[PDB]
C-alpha cells in the first residue's frame, strides 16, 4: 500500500522521498480514496503530486479542472516528460485533436489516464455526452479542482465558471474530489467546501505559516524620540550575531514611497549602517547594480518600496524592517518571510503609526475605487480592505504575533518559544500599547 | 476528531431553571453553526436554539424568551440557560457541531459535523 506509492514515487516521478510528511499524508489520504481532500500548500511544495501520483495508482481516469490554459499546459508538458498518458481538452486544439481525444475517452480502457480541462469545457455542450459515458462506465477515479479558491468571491481571483463545479462534483458522486490551492483563509476554505459540495469528513492538508526562527515585534514610531536611530540599532543587533566576523548577513527595509526609501537609506548610511535605495524610480542599470551589491554583500542593507518590492531571494537575510505598514497581512507575511531562509535566527519588525495606517487605509480605497470604475463592484473589494484591517489589528492588539498570523491564515495555534515581543515580555508590550492610547 | 459532551442536566421542579453546557474537545479552530436539539420520550427530535460563530442566535417559538443560547469563544463551549421550565421541556438535550474545522500544528485537519451524547433533563 505505502510500497505501491513509494514504488511509483521513484519509478515514475523519480523521487526517493516526499518533500514533507504533510505532502506524504495528503498523497496517502487521496490514494485511500474514501474522502474528499483539501490541499493548501505554497507554490513549490509538490501539491500536484498529491493527485497525479494517486491518479496513476487508481483503476480509472482522473479529470483535473484548472482555470486557465497556461496553468494546464505547465503540468501536461511536465507529465509528458515522465511518459505519463496525460491529455488536455481545450480550444487551443485542432478540431481533429479534440475529436481524437473525445474518441479516446469513449473507449473501454482509454489511453488517457489524466485529463486536464477548463471549467468552460467541463460545462460545454460538446463534452456532456463524453462526461456522461465516463460516469456510466464508472471510469472516473478522481475529480480534481485546481485553483479551488477561484470558487470564492472572498478570494483574490473569483471565477463564475467555478460555480458550476459543485454541480459537477455532485454528478461525480461515485468519485472522490481533491481541491487544491496555495491561498485560502478560513472564509475561502468554507466557501471551497460548500461551493464544490465536498463530502464531510473533508481531509485537510494545509502548510502552516509559522516560522520558528523569525522574531516578530511591532514598534510605535509615535512613542520613539529617534526613530531612525531605533532602526539603526535594530539593524546592528540583527547584523551582529557573529561579532568576530564583524557585520554578518543582510537586511531589507520596506517603505511606502521612493522619497522615504531614498531618505531612510541616507539616514541609515549616516548613522553607520550602509543602505541603498531600490525602487521603480531608478534606471534598470541602477537597480541591477544595487541588487547585485546587496546579493554580494558589498552593501548590507537594501531599502525597497512595498509597491516595487524585491525581485530576488537570499539565504542570510537577518532582518526585515517595515518602516511603513504593508498593504495586507499576506503582503506582510511574504515580505517579512524573505528573512531567515537559512533557518538561523532573524528579526521581523513592523514600525507602526496611526498616521501610516490612515495613509494606507486611504490609498487602498483609491486603488479599489479605480478598479470599480473600470470593471464594476466585487466582494474582493471588501476582501482587500479586510486584508489590511487584519494587519492593523496585528499592530494594535496584545497577543502572540505568530498566533495572530496563524489565526488570519487558518492555522493551529503555533509553538512560539518566546519567539515574538508579546511572548518574550507581555507587560512591556501592554506598557507600549497603553502609551499609544495616551497619544490618541 | 471531536467529542461533544453535554452537562448541566438534572431533575428540577417546574418554574425552575437549569443551564446546559456542551464542551467541544479536540483541535478545534472554528464551528460554523452550533445547534441545541432535544428528544422528548416518544416524540421526534425538536430543534431548540442555534448560534453562529459570530453569535447570531435563533430559538424555536416553544422556548423564545425562556431559553438563551450563548458561547464561550475561549473554550469551544455553548450554554443553554433554561428558565420557567415546564414538563414539556423534559427531554435528552444534545448539541450539533455543524461545519467544525479541526487542525493540528502539523497542518493535518478535518471539516465535519459532530453530535453530542445528550444530558437528561427531567421537569416534574
Ligand atoms: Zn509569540
Amino acid at each position: 500500500p505505502e510500497r505501491r506509492v513509494r514504488s511509483t514515487l521513484k519509478k515514475v516521478f523519480g523521487f526517493d522521498s516526499f518533500k514533507t510528511p504533510l505532502q506524504e499524508s495528503a498523497t496517502m489520504a487521496v490514494v485511500k480514496g474514501n474522502k474528499d481532500v483539501f490541499v493548501c500548500m505554497p507554490t513549490g511544495a509538490g501539491k500536484s503530486l498529491c493527485y497525479q501520483l494517486p491518479a496513476l495508482l487508481a483503476k480509472g481516469i482522473t479529470i483535473v479542472v484548472s482555470p486557465l490554459i497556461a496553468l494546464i499546459q505547465d503540468q501536461v508538458d511536465h507529465l509528458l516528460t515522465l511518459k505519463v498518458r496525460v491529455s488536455s481538452l481545450n480550444s487551443k486544439l485542432s478540431a481533429q485533436e479534440r475529436k481524437e481525444l473525445l474518441a479516446d475517452l469513449e473507449r473501454e480502457k482509454p489511453q488517457t489516464k489524466i485529463l486536464y480541462i477548463t471549467p468552460e469545457m467541463a460545462a460545454s455542450s460538446s463534452f456532456q455526452p463524453t462526461l456522461n459515458s465516463l460516469v456510466s462506465r464508472h471510469l472516473l477515479s478522481y475529480l480534481v479542482v485546481d485553483e479551488a479558491h477561484c470558487v470564492s468571491q472572498w478570494g483574490h481571483d473569483f471565477r463564475p465558471d467555478y460555480l458550476r463545479l459543485g454541480a459537477l462534483r455532485s454528478r461525480l458522486g461515485h468519485a472522490p474530489c481533491v481541491a487544491l490551492t496555495a491561498t485560502a483563509t478560513p472564509q475561502v476554505q468554507e466557501d471551497v467546501f460548500a461551493a464544490l459540495h465536498l463530502k464531510k469528513p473533508v481531509a485537510i492538508f494545509k502548510t502552516p505559516c509559522f516560522r520558528a526562527n523569525l522574531f516578530y515585534d511591532v514598534q510605535f514610531k509615535e512613542l520613539i524620540s529617534d526613530p531612525y536611530g531605533n532602526l539603526k540599532d535594530f539593524c546592528l543587533k540583527a547584523l551582529g550575531q557573529e561579532a568576530d566576523k564583524g557585520l554578518s548577513g543582510c537586511g531589507i527595509v520596506y517603505c511606502r514611497t521612493r522619497e522615504a526609501c531614498e531618505q531612510l537609506a541616507i539616514e541609515l548610511s549616516c548613522r553607520g549602517v550602509n543602505a541603498k535605495a531600490y525602487h521603480a524610480g531608478l534606471k534598470a542599470s541602477e537597480r541591477t547594480l544595487v541588487q547585485n551589491d546587496w546579493m554580494e554583500e558589498k552593501v548590507p542593507v537594501i531599502v525597497a518600496t512595498i509597491s516595487f518590492g524585491m525581485g530576488v531571494d537570499k539565504a542570510n537575510v537577518r532582518f526585515v524592517a517595515h518602516w511603513n505598514i504593508a498593504k495586507s497581512m499576506a503582503g506582510y507575511y511574504q515580505e517579512s518571510g524573505r528573512a531567515g531562509r537559512d533557518g538561523k535566527p532573524s528579526w521581523c519588525r513592523l514600525y507602526y503609526s496611526r498616521n501610516d495606517r490612515d495613509q494606507v487605509s486611504f490609498l487602498i480605497r483609491k486603488e479599489v475605487a479605480k478598479l470599480q470604475e473600470k470593471r464594476g463592484n466585487k466582494a474582493s473589494d471588501k476582501a482587500t480592505i479586510m486584508a489590511f484591517d487584519a494587519l492593523v489589528t496585528f499592530c494594535e492588539e496584545l497577543g502572540c504575533r505568530h498566533a495572530a498570523i496563524a489565526k488570519y491564515f487558518g492555522d493551529a495555534l503555533p509553538a512560539c518559544a518566546k519567539g515574538c515581543d508579546h511572548c518574550q515580555n507581555p507587560t512591556a508590550v501592554r506598557r507600549r500599547l497603553e502609551a499609544l492610547e495616551r497619544s490618541s | 476528531q471531536v467529542q461533544l459532551v453535554e452537562n448541566g442536566g438534572g431533575c428540577v421542579k417546574a418554574g425552575g431553571s437549569l443551564r446546559l453546557s456542551c464542551a467541544a474537545s479536540g483541535s478545534i479552530f472554528s464551528i460554523n453553526r452550533m445547534t441545541w436539539y432535544r428528544q422528548a420520550p416518544g416524540k421526534e427530535r425538536e430543534w431548540v436554539a442555534a448560534i453562529t460563530s459570530g453569535g447570531s442566535t435563533n430559538y424555536a417559538d416553544s422556548v423564545k424568551g425562556r431559553f438563551t443560547i450563548s458561547r464561550d469563544n475561549a473554550e469551544n463551549t455553548v450554554y443553554l440557560q433554561m428558565n420557567s421550565l415546564k414538563p414539556e421541556d423534559t427531554a435528552v438535550y444534545y448539541c450539533e457541531a455543524y461545519g467544525t474545522y479541526t487542525l493540528a500544528p502539523t497542518g493535518e485537519g478535518e471539516y465535519d459535523d459532530y453530535w453530542g451524547q445528550g444530558t437528561q433533563v427531567m421537569v416534574s
